């Protein structure tokens, strides 16, 4: 979900690190301007096309 | 980096986590509303107690972004929708107090029952046998002490938990920077941040009360028709020059007149339009209903539904041991699920109903696109107002005659007309000065200018003075009359039924001259026209990202609401009106009482 920068092409990326996002250091734990880089998708029978 | 970029990304993590929330929540909702058992009481409680713990944080954290770093006018209006829709000012103590007297509040409104006169022997509740007796028991008697008994056992016991109420509304909307209730109620539609379409708060008192005072006319012209004609039924009781007993309108609040028909009709030699026979004999089922709804709404060019809607929405009452509510219902559970709930019988009335119902179903796929806190109508109004137009179009005898209920050997004249516009103005007209006097008294209460002791004076001075009704037994500062009321007792805000009454009279006309129509505005039918669907879906798509004043202008070329289509559908009715009145006297009398 959140990145630094792009991806060129043909390429993966498996780094899983709290994407700094306020001006203060993150320090590697989440919260205020701190979040998780990966989110999960959600799937049940009753979604919709 | 900045704080809109800073803004950006917060809404990002909050958009896809809320989607997921409600989902769960809403599905609970909807199995306990078609599944009636404890285990699924519990599941809404347990998804409901979640999704309202989730609004708490992400308010709470949302605060640290202020607001005037943001120029988009799209951030702000997401993060402004958070900070105040669960976020808390109150303590902890007025908190618990506040919701035990709403819980209070709903649940005496609905174990409240009243029952015979001097007999403790059998008892009824009200929607069973007070609705009934109201709504067509013409016994002078009975229909007087029903409407005293109920008013004493609910309104007296209701008074001082409002006055307790009343309190820690106005200091939470104190301890905000609104003035008070009745100032946090009216900014729903406050507009700001944009040039040439800002509106304020303070603005819709004097919009609502300048529209009323152009409706006058019309209004008392039907009084001085609906008294005439209850004269011929009770002719002791009621003076040709006093206000109407408020125990003879039809229901038991007087808020629809639409039970007076019968005894007013214009014609009564005259055929009604009826097809309920033509139904059953052509056997028409509920997949065929909607299956004929649905194709009303290809005709026009939006979208027809999906197999999701399909297979999952009931249209059946399931009966045996399975018991759910009946009352019809557009649910919105996101994320590309659209289901509708309702019982449906083979009668007319169902018909119009579904495609009152679709209506907000293709309001709802229209603003998909947008994000989560903008998937909703520009106001209180809009979104209701949608699903009125299209049962207008529905009724009209062309519709009836293009499917085929209806036989092409009928014919038009002078009474077919006029009777179906009296049948209609009973129930629009006659709710619009009620509707504006309840939200005005709400007004002045949480504004202070009233006391206490003198809620019910002022109460039943402006029912004598506005709606021209007088009560039938005098009531001291004991009862609560307001609180028997549910919306009321439930704190709903209730002026978005007199805005979304201006409003759909507003897109019928536009649309309407869009289709190229001619004649009457009353005989109108937009099925064939693709223009008209084109025009509509445009204002629908928007959401919540444009103010609403520049979206009434894209539909009908005005920031503002209007009363003069509603006047012009109802003018063939007003003429007529006039003839009939010229012997009796129009306008009610204050200084009479029916009580002596
Ligand atoms: C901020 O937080 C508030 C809650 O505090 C949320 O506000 C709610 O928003 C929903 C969505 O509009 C409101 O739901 C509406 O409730 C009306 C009240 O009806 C009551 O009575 C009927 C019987 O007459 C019951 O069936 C019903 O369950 C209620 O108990 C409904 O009448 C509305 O339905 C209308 O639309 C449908 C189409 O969808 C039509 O078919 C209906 O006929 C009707 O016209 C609607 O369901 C709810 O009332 C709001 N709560 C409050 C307290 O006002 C906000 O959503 C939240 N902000 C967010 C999340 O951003
Ligand atoms: C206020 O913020 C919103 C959200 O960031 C801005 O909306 C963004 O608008 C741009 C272009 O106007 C969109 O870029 C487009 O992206 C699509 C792919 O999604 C691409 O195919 C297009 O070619 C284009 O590059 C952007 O997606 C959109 N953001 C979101 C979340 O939808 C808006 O523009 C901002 N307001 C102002 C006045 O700048
Ligand atoms: C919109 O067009 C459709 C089809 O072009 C019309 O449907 C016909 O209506 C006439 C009545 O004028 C019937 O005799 C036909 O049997 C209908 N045919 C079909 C296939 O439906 C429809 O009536 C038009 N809309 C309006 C309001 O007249
Ligand atoms: C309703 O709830 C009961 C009890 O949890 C369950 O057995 C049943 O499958 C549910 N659905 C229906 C349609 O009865
Ligand atoms: C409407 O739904 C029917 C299925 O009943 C489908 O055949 C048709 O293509 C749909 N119309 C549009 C415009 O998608
Ligand atoms: C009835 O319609 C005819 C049209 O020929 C008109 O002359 C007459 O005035 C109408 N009467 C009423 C009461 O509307």
């Amino acid at each position: 979900l959140f990145r630094k920068s792009k991806l060129k092409p043909f390429e993966r990326d498996i780094s899983t690190e709290i994407y700094q996002a306020g001006n203060k250091p993150c320090n590697g734990v989440a919260g205020s301007n701190c979040y998780s880089p990966l989110q999960s998708y959600g799937f049940r029978p009753t979604y919709g096309v | 980096s900045t704080i809109e970029e800073q803004a950006k990304t917060f809404l990002d993590k909050f958009n896809h986590e809320a989607e997921d929330l409600f989902y769960q929540s809403s599905l609970a909702s909807w199995n306990y509303n078609t599944n009636i058992t404890e285990e699924n009481v519990q599941n809404m409680n347990n998804a409901g107690d979640k999704w309202s713990a989730f609004l708490k944080e992400q308010s709470t954290l949302a605060q640290m972004y202020p607001l005037q770093e943001i120029q988009n006018l799209t951030v702000k209006l997401q993060l402004q929708a958070l900070q105040q829709n669960g976020s808390s000012v109150l303590s902890e103590d007025k908190s618990k107090r506040l919701n035990t007297i709403l819980n209070t509040m709903s649940t005496i409104y609905s174990t409240g029952k009243v029952c015979n006169p001097d007999n403790p022997q059998e008892c009824l509740l009200l929607e069973p046998g007070l609705n009934e007796i109201m709504a067509n028991s013409l016994d002078y008697n009975e229909r007087l002490w029903a409407w005293e008994s109920w008013r004493s056992e609910v309104g007296k016991q209701l008074r001082p938990l409002y006055e307790e109420y009343v309190v820690l509304k106005n200091e939470m909307a104190r301890a905000n920077h609104y003035e008070d209730y009745g100032d946090y109620w009216r900014g729903d539609y406050e507009v700001n941040g944009v040039d040439g379409y800002d509106y304020s708060r303070g603005q819709l008192i004097e919009d609502v009360e300048h529209t009323f005072e152009e409706i006058k006319p019309l209004y008392e012209h039907l009084h001085a028709y609906v008294r005439a004609k209850l004269m011929n039924a009770y002719p002791s009781y009621i003076s040709p020059i006093g206000c109407l007993p408020a125990h003879l309108l039809g229901d038991m609040w007087g808020r629809f007149w639409t039970n007076l028909y019968s005894l007013t009709v214009p014609f009564g030699q005259k055929p009604n339009i009826d097809v309920t026979d033509a139904m059953v004999d052509q056997a028409w089922d509920a997949q065929r209903i909607f299956k004929e709804a649905e194709k009303f709404f290809v005709s026009v060019g939006l979208p027809n539904m999906t197999q999701g809607f399909w297979e999952n929405s009931m249209l059946t009452d399931p009966g045996n041991v399975q018991k759910a509510v009946c009352h019809p219902t557009a649910w919105d559970l996101g994320k590309g699920d659209f289901r509708i709930l309702m019982c449906t019988k083979v009668t007319m009335d169902d018909f119009l109903t579904a495609h009152h119902e679709m209506g907000h179903i293709q309001y709802d796929m229209a603003y998909a696109a947008q994000p989560f806190l903008l998937r909703n109508g520009a106001n209180e109004g809009f979104h209701e107002a949608v699903g009125e137009i299209m049962s207008l179009s529905a009724a009209t005898p062309k519709h009836l005659k293009s499917i085929g209920l209806l036989s092409p050997d009928f014919q038009e004249d002078n009474e077919t007309e006029i009777n179906f516009l009296l049948k209609q103005a009973l129930t629009i007209v006659g709710t619009l000065p009620f509707t504006y006097m309840l939200e005005k008294w709400r007004w002045m209460v949480f504004k202070g200018e009233i006391p206490k002791d003198q809620w019910m004076k002022k109460w039943w001075e402006m029912k004598r003075e506005i709606v021209g009704v007088v009560e039938p037994v005098p009531h001291d500062e004991t009862y609560c009359d307001p609180a028997s009321l549910f919306h009321v007792s439930n704190d709903y805000s209730f002026i978005r039924y007199y805005t979304r009454t201006l409003y759909q009279f507003q897109f019928q006309e536009a649309l309407c001259q869009a289709a190229k129509h001619e004649g009457p505005l009353h005989k109108c039918d937009i099925s064939n026209s693709t223009e008209a669907g084109q025009k509509l879906f445009n204002m629908l798509r928007l959401g919540k990202s444009e103010p609403w004043t520049l979206a009434l202008e894209n539909v009908v070329g005005a920031k503002n609401m209007n009363v003069r289509p509603l006047l012009n559908y109802f003018e063939p009715l007003f003429t007529w009106l006039k003839d009939q009145n010229k012997n009796s006297f129009v306008g009610w009398s204050t200084d009479w009482s029916p009580y002596a």
